[PDB]
Parts: structure tokens; sequence; C-alpha cells
């Protein structure tokens, strides 16, 4: 009655307090960011959401550091971005074709768990485990990729909600 | 999204200050106080905004000359003769960034681009409130300019193995 | 290697006169008619001192008193370089040096100041010679033996190369010849190093693979008794048909995969303790779930704690690089004009506005209290998770204690525990064995690694054996001998038609007489010793010039060659100088000779390729008499 | 060793006349005048041939033309021996010789016949030296002969040192002749050196074998950590090695009754280890990326290296600021920089481009030559650390995966008191391989054995004694030479001299710099130095017991630096030679082939010269030369 509510508010505070630019619309209120919302659309457990948050933060720090060492420049990331976009399109099409019969949230779980495991081409580099997930989460935060074929409609429903 | 960090960490509003300090340090030790040639301006950031070379510039102190800085790369105990050649490639890679830095430098009345492929630096301006970290890149740029001043074009080109 | 001397320079100690310069000519025989006095020449000491000698051999009586700095000018593949050294003065040696470079030096500074030290110049020369790479390679100074013929070596039949009077020097030169001949090269050294490393790797890989194969095979042999034991234990429902390795193995994996084993104990009959034991077992199975979940939550919570701090640091590291755009705002002028032509243009203002806006956003994001609230909640939840884990562990302890007491009381409980323990450990052993057998399959990487390493060893062996260091040397010496013979056909010797050989280990010549082979020590008169020396050294320098990247500097100094004669004899000396000229002209400016001699102008006057000017006189006279009288 | 030459004997080629004979006084300087430049150098060829030289060089033109059998009579401690050789003339050398021995051989056979071969006489001589059947008799010919090329030569000191093998042998002999080291110890030292170089190799092989790969360390560490989490073993305050881990695991397995004691601390420790693994992984991955990119750029530059031309120089593109500017300019904007649009901007851009291109052309005129570059050292090093770091990264990842996966479904049931058994059922199987890896005993025993043999041999030889004795002997020889030099004519008769063995020469200790004999002129001084050193050495060899060097010396034209005042200098050297001979009770014999006037010598003590002993063509009797 009280421990559940304090737990839920602590969860909201922990999950939703940061972004590239804290939006004043989501400053006094704790609306989850786009990527965490896209995760909650399929209803992943809580600890998986925490893992995703950590991946996103660590990837941001790594990109900052690599830029601040002069090892990377602007043009480096564009090929990676377009490769991610093209790969996600192909895998989205394949997942839709193969398992159209399953419940929609099941399709979301599927795509979410296949897109991350597959490797992605890039330069002479050794990306640690927690890099590609963070880039995917940044892309999701921009609504360029999604974990649901009609994630956009559910997202309008949520903003209305 | 995938470039915000880089764009913030390598903004031309810092390259402008670095080039300003480089010119102000080059004129001081020039034999006839002539400001530097235009091409050498492209070699400031590709050396100061790369850690492995900035450390070399930081170690050998002022009275060592450019020759010692160049020689440190080939030392047996260090064995980094490949970075010397990569300086030129990296300088090629960053043409636009240095170009924008120069633009901001002149447009702010820090350098006057004469119609002679030359850039007169300006005095009577000082910043304040900067961070400690950049407050070392500035002095490194000044020292590098002073080193460039004492020599001529051919000697510098041979020492840094640049191709202009 | 193209490396020649253009001139020598002296700076008077008294600061009232210009420096004195003696200019040689590139690509010709530079006959300095001098040394006409007792004592030694003043040129060789200066050249040796300027190239980083450890001691000053300059005449202190009549030169070191009048000048303060010495220097030489060298033409190299990188242009012209002026090297200078300060006069030692009151100490036998000094290290101050001055260095200058250009396309073509034309102005000599009046005042010199220290620029570098001797070690730096040695490093520079080594780099210029390609002798800074990975016995093998010498240093620059060790090459002197090929470019200098002192007075007591130029017609001496028991010594052929400068600096071969001590054991150490002889061994050094003997080790060096293989590199200069072009037999050894840097790439071969690198290939040898790599091949050694690959072999060392492959050894260990094969060793470990063999051990693992033994261990797996001996167990796959006992597979059958293992399967019979499994049927006895009842874990495997005993079949009665014949089975191959595949069937027994498969059955073992299905047994392993089950969520529980097939307990071969009836359930229709239940004792007092059986139900209690089963209930306790199920309760422990339940508590395991909660404990695992708590573990997962705690792990993820810690990982998030780390990520948050890293992002915090990134923000400040990002703000401190943008801050300066704020200062650049205060110096920009009210007007807005083009950088190139001054035309009205506000682009820079927009750039600075965008940057200051980004700085403002980042600074807002760094708000302290808004973020400092989150750690409070985070800590509030960490303690809860920890306490819950503690309670779960306490319950586990209590259940374990109850199980221990119960199994201690009765007897059938102990037997059941024994059966379960035996079955579990058997299953675990089979699990590990099957895993290790999976790792060592035909397609396992542990096999392809060894196969590819073997292939690499094969290829590297083939490459290193394709070009040997002995045949190169033997093929190199033949052309040197032939060229030496061709040169010798023109000079004066007792038997011009007898070919010669150069002995690498002996460090001398060997004349292949028809009846017998005679070392140079046993041939009479100096007119022959001089001829042999000339032929050998000229042929060597021709060879070094006809090959790429060799480190031998392309100049040669001959001190007093004609002393064998009294300085009938005109014809012989004329022929010597003529042969020198022919060899030097044939090299088209790539080879320089510097000769100090007394022979008058009538023996080398009208020879092509030979030049000598009367102003070069050395020893004392090179010091202008003005300085000799002023000081 | 008492050994001296008493006489020379010849037989005619035609066996129709009695043999000829020449005899020297024993124990006295023997001066043999003759006719210079007349082939008078026959004594040395005869002696060298008689003592078993591998090739004959006796004058075929004058002496061998009339004689076919030669020989010499030498008085040794075993008695007196006549050694004779045959000269068929159709071959360079022959194996046939004749030997005779007695207490004193006065009789001379009129005819000779095969009585001994070269190998036999060489064995006899080597035995006579009391050597071990390594030194030899011929090898000692560097202390007796002094040809015309060496007697006053400032470069060469000892005969037979021009090639490499000969000086190598002589440098090995000196320690034996000086009496520093006995025969047996030289044999022992060779074995000691061989074992010394072998033991280090074997130790290196031991060290190489003891290492183990990555994933096999990872498996053991993972298993131990899992066992620790359950509470079976205590926390190790210090990092353990494979031995400790395996021992502790074996102890755990053998326990009769397990008792899980999982507790918050144990769980927390595993997570802390996981965090450390995360940090290490990120660090190593960044470093590996840096090395890999560096290597890629180096390889691209090499591609520009070899495919351009065989020479070690690159092909590379230029910066071309002006060309790049004018290329980036499009019709939509007149300013690459600001994006403006104005004809005046176009003209200014063109002017600036032209000026910058002029500067570029000037510098290119300056810089036309090629740009060679060799960076093999960096390439090899980088290729090394790439693998060395890849291995460690793989190990870290493998270790981390298990820790992290012990929170998924795989461990919903592991914390129970039942399935823990299966874990043991793996550990005791796994060790079956881990005990087998990274261990060996045979190499350890071999290393210990070799070390003990090394210690034994080192204790036996005691290599300090040889150095001490050698130094003392050299001191004695130098002192004697310095004392002898006082009686001769040199530039500075006070400066002490030293003998250098490894260099095989002399060193005159100057006021500030010590000078080799090579870099000193005044050719007459070299003769004095040679005489001093050689006579001192021969006086030393008699001062010992059982020395191999024969006690006689031969000099050829010592006076050639004084073309035949000079008459005052030559006599000094001759009388010093005589004094040294007299001071040795006739144990030492010198032979001199010289052509100075008889008035220079003869009146001194110990010197002898007879009107006969004429050599050259006059060596042959006048009775012959017609019918022989």
């Amino acid at each position: 009655w009280y421990k559940a509510y304090v737990q839920k508010i602590d969860r909201q505070m922990v999950l939703s307090s940061r972004a590239q630019a804290p939006v004043k619309e989501k400053a006094q209120e704790y609306l989850p960011d786009k990527f965490v919302q896209q995760l909650e659309i399929i209803g992943l457990p809580y600890e998986e959401i925490l893992g995703a948050i950590s991946d996103y933060l660590m990837a941001s720090f790594d990109r900052t550091d690599w830029a601040a060492r002069g090892e990377v420049d602007e043009t480096s990331f564009d090929d990676l971005d377009t490769a991610l976009q093209r790969t996600w399109k192909n895998k989205q099409r394949i997942c839709g074709l193969t398992h159209s019969e399953k419940s929609e949230q099941d399709q979301g779980k599927l795509l979410y768990f296949e897109c991350m495991q597959f490797n992605i081409p890039l330069q002479a580099m050794s990306p640690p485990s927690h890099f590609i997930p963070g880039c995917y989460h940044i892309l999701a935060d921009s609504l360029a990729v999604g974990w649901h074929p009609n994630y956009t409609t559910q997202l309008k429903n949520k903003k209305v909600a | 999204m995938l470039a915000r960090e880089a764009q913030n960490i390598q903004n031309p509003a810092l390259g402008a200050a670095l080039v300003w300090r480089f010119c102000c340090g080059y004129v001081k030790t020039n034999r006839v106080s002539a400001p530097p040639p235009l091409p050498f301006l492209f070699l400031v950031l590709p050396i100061i905004l790369h850690q492995e070379t900035s450390e070399f510039v930081k170690r050998t102190y002022k009275s060592s000359g450019l020759r010692a800085f160049a020689a440190k790369f080939g030392d047996s105990s260090v064995s980094k003769q490949d970075l010397l050649f990569q300086i030129h490639e990296r300088s090629i890679r960053w043409r636009q960034l240095s170009l924008r830095s120069i633009e901001l430098a002149v447009a702010s009345d820090l350098l006057k681009l004469q119609d002679g492929s030359d850039v007169i630096p300006l005095s009577k301006t000082k910043a304040r409130g900067l961070s400690d970290e950049v407050k070392t890149l500035m002095d490194l740029a000044e020292k590098l300019g002073s080193w460039f001043g004492e020599l001529s074009i051919h000697e510098v080109v041979t020492t840094l193995k640049v191709k202009l | 290697m193209y490396f020649q001397i253009r001139g020598i320079i002296l700076w008077p100690r008294n600061k009232n006169f210009k420096p004195h310069t003696i200019r040689f000519e590139l690509g010709k025989v530079n006959v300095i008619s001098g040394a006409s006095r007792t004592g030694k020449s003043a040129v060789i000491p200066i050249i040796d001192y300027c190239l980083g000698a450890n001691t000053c051999s300059i005449p202190v009586k009549t030169i070191r008193k009048y000048c303060e700095w010495f220097g030489i000018v060298v033409a190299t593949e990188q242009g012209e370089k002026l090297l200078a050294r300060k006069e030692p003065g009151n100490q036998r040696s000094t290290t101050d040096m001055f260095v200058l470079e250009a396309e073509n030096i034309t102005s000599i500074p009046i005042r010199l100041e220290k620029n570098t030290n001797v070690i730096a110049v040695k490093r520079m020369l080594d780099d210029l010679a390609n002798l800074s790479n990975l016995d093998g390679r010498p240093a620059f100074r060790d090459l002197a033996a090929f470019t200098f013929q002192p007075q007591n070596v130029v017609a001496n039949p028991d010594v052929l190369f400068f600096k071969t009077n001590t054991y150490e020097h002889r061994e050094k030169l003997r080790k060096i010849f293989p590199y200069v001949l072009g037999a050894i090269t840097s790439e071969l050294m690198a290939k040898q190093f790599e091949l050694n490393r690959i072999r060392l790797f492959l050894r260990r890989k094969e060793r470990e693979l063999k051990d693992a194969q033994d261990v797996s095979a001996q167990w796959l042999a006992d597979l059958k008794s293992k399967y019979s034991e499994a049927q006895e234990l009842g874990l495997v429902p005993k079949p009665q048909e014949q089975l191959s390795r595949k069937q027994m193995i498969s059955q073992l994996e299905e047994v392993i995969s089950r969520t529980d084993l097939t307990l071969k104990v009836t359930v229709s009959t239940i004792s007092d303790a059986l139900s209690e034991l089963n209930t306790l077992e199920s309760e422990e199975r339940l508590v395991s779930r909660e404990l695992t979940t708590m573990r997962h939550r705690l792990e993820e919570m810690n990982r998030l704690r780390v990520g948050m701090h890293q992002y915090e640091n990134a923000l400040l590291m990002q703000r401190d690089r943008l801050k300066i755009s704020g200062w650049l705002l205060s110096n920009t002028n009210d007007e807005s004009d083009c950088p190139m032509c001054g035309s009205h243009t506000d682009s820079a203002k927009q750039k600075l506005q965008a940057l200051v806006q980004r700085l403002s956003d980042v600074e807002a994001a760094v708000g302290a209290d808004a973020h400092k609230e989150v750690p409070a909640a985070f800590d509030r939840e960490l303690q809860r998770v920890t306490t819950e884990v503690a309670n779960a562990t306490e319950r586990l302890r209590a259940i374990q204690s109850r199980k221990r007491t119960l199994t201690s009381r009765s007897k059938e409980a102990r037997e059941q525990q024994f059966s379960t323990r035996r079955a579990e450990r058997f299953i675990g052993n089979v699990e590990s064995a099957l895993e290790l057998h999976r790792k060592l399959g035909s397609d396992s990487e542990l096999v392809e690694e060894v196969r590819k390493l073997k292939e690499m060893v094969q290829t590297l062996e083939k490459e290193l054996r394709e070009k040997d260091v002995e045949l190169r040397k033997n093929q190199a010496l033949r052309v040197i001998n032939a060229q030496a013979g061709n040169i010798l056909q023109g000079l004066d010797v007792e038997d011009p038609s007898a070919p010669i050989s150069l002995e690498i280990n002996d460090l001398t010549i060997k004349v292949l007489g028809d009846e017998r082979d005679d070392y140079l020590s046993e041939i009479g008169s100096g007119s022959n010793w001089l001829s042999y020396h000339l032929a050998i050294l000229l042929s060597l320098h021709q060879f070094y010039l006809s090959q790429k990247n060799n480190p031998v500097p392309s100049f040669l100094i001959l001190d007093q060659p004609s002393q064998v004669y009294f300085p009938e004899d005109v014809e012989a000396v004329r022929r010597a100088f003529k042969a020198m000229g022919n060899v030097v002209i044939k090299e088209k400016g790539k080879l320089q000779l510097i000769v100090l001699d007394h022979a008058p102008r009538e023996v080398w006057g009208e020879i092509d390729g030979v030049v000598g000017l009367p102003e070069w006189r050395d020893g004392i006279k090179l010091v202008p008499m003005e300085w000799l009288t002023g000081v």
C-alpha cells in the first residue's frame, strides 16, 4: 500500500531523469525517454531496462572519450549510422516476414533480441560488448529505429496516455 | 546524435584560439618578425589535438628545438617513427576543421589575413575563466610556434617530413 | 649512398676577420698539392673532428691558437648541410656543435652559437645511412675503414684497411663486411625474428592439443562401462537392443538435459521421513529462485551506479572544451564582415551564438541538486535489496540445518541421500567429459589454429630459404674481383695477367699465381703494393655505388700516395693518376676522391677528371698570414 | 727444452762422391756471412724441409740441381739425431726420410734408404715435446724463426701470424707456453665452457615449457571462484597459483560432508570481481584498437612502398590546398569559407588561390627528392603486442561470461544443497586435465644436474690461478726486456714496454698515450724492440722446468736497416746478443744469416764466425757442378 508506491516512484526517478537535453516538459514530470518507452511498449522486465540504461550511458562516455583523444572525427560515425539503419531495415523486414503470426509484443521481443546479437561491420576496431547496444539505444531515442513494427502508433497512444 | 560528442569536443571556437597563440608565438622568435606562411597554419591542430604527439611536445622543453622533438619519435626506447609520417596524413584529414578555425580567428579580429599568403597576429586581447586543461594546450601551441619561428621553410619540411 | 664533401671553413678566434673557406669540387679527383713539410696534415684532423670524433688531433701550436670554430659542408641526398664544432680550447675534447641545412648553402654566419651536441649528430648520420634499424649492422664511424688510407697504410703490404691493429677492431670489421656486401638486409632480419616467434607459438599449441586429445580419448574408450554403470544407477532406462557410440552418447545428453533425474524408487509406499525430505527439497528449490533474482537485481544496480558516474564525468569534459565560445563573444565587433573581402557577413555571429547556446544547455544539464536527489533514492533501494538477500540466506541456512538433523535421525534418509549424491556426481562427471569431447571435434578451432600455424611456418621457411646469405656473398665477390682485375690491367705491377682474390676472414689480398697462390705480404717493391691497394679500393667503391641503399659514403681520402717513389718515375705516377681519373669520370659525379700529394704539376696536369688549385695548400699555410701576424 | 742444431749434411744427386758438411758451434751465436742477392737463403729452406714441412722450397735451380738427399744433425736431451729427407724432384714433397740416433753420432752413412715416414717423425717430435696426443711441434715455430720480412717489421711481431687460423692457434697456445695452465686443465675448460652454454639453453626450454595458454587459466579461475561463492573455501587474501588452487580443490573434493554457507558477503565479492573484469576489458580493448589502427596505417604505407618501386621509398599524395579549395568551390556559392555569392569574392578567391599555388610550386621545387623510410622495428613490435593483448582480452571475456551468466535461468536451482553435487561432479573431472598442463619434472632434474656439474668443474679449475700466474710471467718478461733495452739504440731507452697477447704485439708506454709499434717511425727502433722481446722470452723459457719451446733462435739479416754511425750501432746489437748467450751457460743457440763486414764483430764474447759457411751457389762443393 505504501512500499509499492514508494518503490514505483523510486523506479520512475531512477529510470527517467536524464537525456541529451533535459526537456522542460519532462523536467517537473518523469516521463520516460523515447528508448525506455519503446522498451516498456513490449514490457521487458525492470532489470533489463536498467541494463539498457547502463549501456546507453557507457556508450555515450566512450564516444566522448574517443573524440577527446583525437582518435576519431566526424566522418567516422556516418558509415556506422547508415550501416545500422540498413541492417535494422533488413532484419525488421525478415522478422515481419518470418513470424507475422505471433502476438505483436512477441515480435517486439524477437526483433529486440536478434538485432543486438548480430554483428555489424566497422573499421579496424575492437568494440567492447556494451557499445553497439548504446548506439542502438541512441538511435531509438530519436525514433529512427523501433522494437515494434508500429511502434509509432503505440507511441502516439502513450503520449496521449 | 552519433556526432554530438565529437562536434562538442572538436569545435572550431577552440581551434581559433590555438591558431591565435601559434601565430603570436611564431612572430616573437622570427628573425625579422614576419608572420608565418599560410600552409603552416594547417599543422597546428593535427599536432596539439592528438594526445600521443602532444605529450612529445610537452616533454622536450623550450631550448631543445624542433629537431629534438622530431628525433624523440625514432628513439629506440620509444620506437614510434610511424607517427611522424602519420602527422601529415592526419593534417590532410582535418582540412575543414582547421579552415573553420581560421575563419573564426580572423572574423573575431585575432588575425589579419594579408593578401600575401600571410597572417598578421594581433595583440591587446586576453581571455579569462578558462579551464586548466585547455590552459595547457594554449601554452603548447605557443611553444610550438616559437619552435617553428627559429627555422626556415625547407628545414621544417625536412624535419617533420611534411609535403606541401 | 650519395655523400660528398664540398669545403672546409675556419672561424678566426680574433673577431676582426672573415672566416676562411677552402672549396673542393664534387665528382672529381681533388689534388691538394701540400703537406710539403715535417709534421702531419691539417685537413684530415679537421674532417675527423667535425664528424664526431672523441678527441682533437688538430695541431695546437699553429692552428688551435688562431681559430675558434671549425666546420665542413657536405652534399647529401637531402641537400647541403653545414656542420661545425667549437674549438676545444683548454680541454682535450668538447661537445658543442652547430648544424645548418639548405638546398644550396650560400651565406656563412659571421657568429656561431651552439645548436646541438655530438650524440645528436651521430644519430642524424646513422639515420641518413639507414643504420638505425634492428652480427648485423654497424655504426657510421665503423665505415671509416673503407674511406680513409692513412700515410702508413697506403703502401703497406701487411695492412689493408684503416683501424685493424687490435683484436676488437679486426673482429668488428670482419663481422661488418657481410652487411656492406648486401648479403644481410633488414627484411631478412625481420623475417627470421617472425619465424622464430611463430615456431615458439606452434610448439605450445601442439603440446596442449595433444594432452587434451589423450584425455578425451581415454574416456571415450571407457564410454561403454560408463553407460552400463548408468543403466545400473537407473538414470538411463536400460535398453536391450544393440547401441553404438552415438546412441549411448545421445542418451547421456538427454539424461543430462532433464530438469530432474529418473529416481528409481517407488512412490506408492511412503515412510514418515520421505514426505518431509521431499517437502524440504522442494522448499530449497523454491528459495533458490528468489536468491537468484536478488543477485541479478544487485548486479544490474551496481552496473548502473558505475555508468551514471562515467556520464557525469563526460558532461564536464564536454563543457570545458566549449566554454571559450563565451569569451569569443565579447571580442567580436558590432559590424559583421567577410574574412576575405570584408563584405557584410554575419556567419561568425551565428556560429558563436550556436556554440553559446550549446554551452548554456550543457551547463543547465549539470544542475547539482536535481541530480543529487537521485543518489538518495538509489541508496534507499540498495539497502533493501541487501537485507532481502540476507533474509533469503538465513532461511536457506535454517532449511539446511533441518535437513541435516532429519537425515541424521532416521536411516532410510541416509541411504536416499547417498543414492542422490552418487547419481549427481556421476552426472556431473559425464557432463564435463561430454563438454571436453565437444571442444575437440574435427571443426574445433583448436585444430585449425595448429593447422594454420603450421602453414605459416612452411611459408616463412620457404621464403627465408629462397635467398641465402652465403650465395649472395659469393656472387658479390666475383664481380669485385673482375673489376679489380680490369683496373689492374692499366696500372704498374710485375704480372698484370694474374687475377687476385679478396679474403673476407683474412682481411687481405691473395694473388692467384699460376704455380702457387701468394699473399700480398710476399710481393716485392712498393710500386706493386700501391697498385694493389688502389685497384682493390676503387673496385670496392664502384661496387658500392652500383647497388642501392648501401651505407658506405661515396668519397675516398688518399694521403701521400707517391711516397713509395721519391716524390723514369714520372710515367708510373702519371699512370696511377690517370687510372684514378678514368674511374672517377666513369662514375658521373657520384664518386669523389681527395688526394694529398707532393707530385709536381707536370705529372697530373692534362689528365681528364683531375683538378687541383694552388690556393688549397695545407698544414700551416691555410691559416691566412694576417691572423698569424695579428696573433 | 734442450734442443739445438749441430750440423747440416748433403748428398750428391749422382752417387759418385762423398757427402758435404757444415757444422755450427753449439751454444754460441753463429754468424754466417755470404753474398747478398745470390740465393744465399738456403739454410732456412733446408731446415724447414728437414723438420717435416708439408711442401719443399729448397732452390731447385742451384742446390737441388746437384743433390737429392739432405739432412741435419740435432743434439737433444734424448741424445743426438740425424734426420734426413729425400728430394726426388718430380713432386713437391715426399714421405720418405731416414733417421739415425745415438749418444753421439760421429759416423756418417755414405748412402741412405727409407727408414721412417713424415707421420712417424712428427709423432716422435711431438712426443719429444712431452705434449698430450692441442699443441704440436710445428705450432711452436712462431718463437724461433724471424724471416727478413719480420725481423724489423713494425706491424708483424711473430712468424706465421698473417692468416686467421694461425693467429687463432697462437692466441690459444700462449697460456700454455707461459706455464700458466697445465695440459689437463685446458681439456677440462673446454668441457666447462660447453656445459656452461648448454645449461642456459636447457633452462630457457624449461621456462618456455612451464607457461600455459589463456583459456586454460580462465577455466581454472572460473571454477575456483564459483567454488568460493558457495562458501566451500575461504577468501584468498593473496593471488594464488595453479598449484595452490588445485591442492585446495582436491581438498574440497575429498571432504566427506559438504556444508554450503552462502552469505551476502560471498555474493557481493563475486560482483566486485565482475566490476574489476569490466574495467580491465574496456582498457585492453581500447589499447588493442589503437594498435590495430596503427598497424593498418603502417601496412598501407608499405603498400605505397613496394608497389611504387623496389627502392625503400613511398608513393604518397600531396596536400594541394589551392587545388582542393578550387575543387570544393561550386556555382551555388562563391566562397568555400562563408558561402557568400559575389563576383568580387570570386576574384579574391582566384587571387588567393594563385598566391597559395605559387607558394606550393616554390616548396615543391624545393622538395622534389624521394622520401625513403624504413620502419621494420615498429612493425615487428606492433605485431607482437597485438597477439599478446588479443590473448589477454579473450581470457578476460571468457572469465566474465560465466560470472554474468550465473544470474540467468542457468542458476535458478544451483544454490540448493542438491545440485551443488553436480558442480563437484565437474570439478573432479576437470582437474584430470589441469594437473597435466604446465608442469614437467625431467627438465627440473636436468637443470639441477647441470648446475651441480658446473659447480664441480668450476671448483676444480679455479680460473683465478691461471690469470694470476699469467700476469706475473708477463711482468717478469717485461722487466727483462726493459733491462735488455738499455744496451741498444732507441729513441727513448727509459720508457717501459708491455706485451699484448690478444693483439700479439708490443705497446710502448708513452708520456700520456701508449703507442703500438705500428705508429712509430725511425725504422732502426723496431729492430731493437724485436731483439729485446725475443731474447727476454727465450731467457724466460729456460728459467722454467719442462717447457715445450725448443731452445734455439734464427735471425735473417738483422742489419738490413743499416745498408752495408752504422758501424757503431750494429756492434751494440751484436754484443748484446753475445752477452745474452753467454749468460745462459751454452743452453741457448742463435744462428744469424747476416752480411755485415767481419770487422763489426768477432772480438766479442760468445760470438763465433768462420771463413767457411758460405751459402748460395757456393754452398755446393766445387768438386760438383760438373758431373752431378
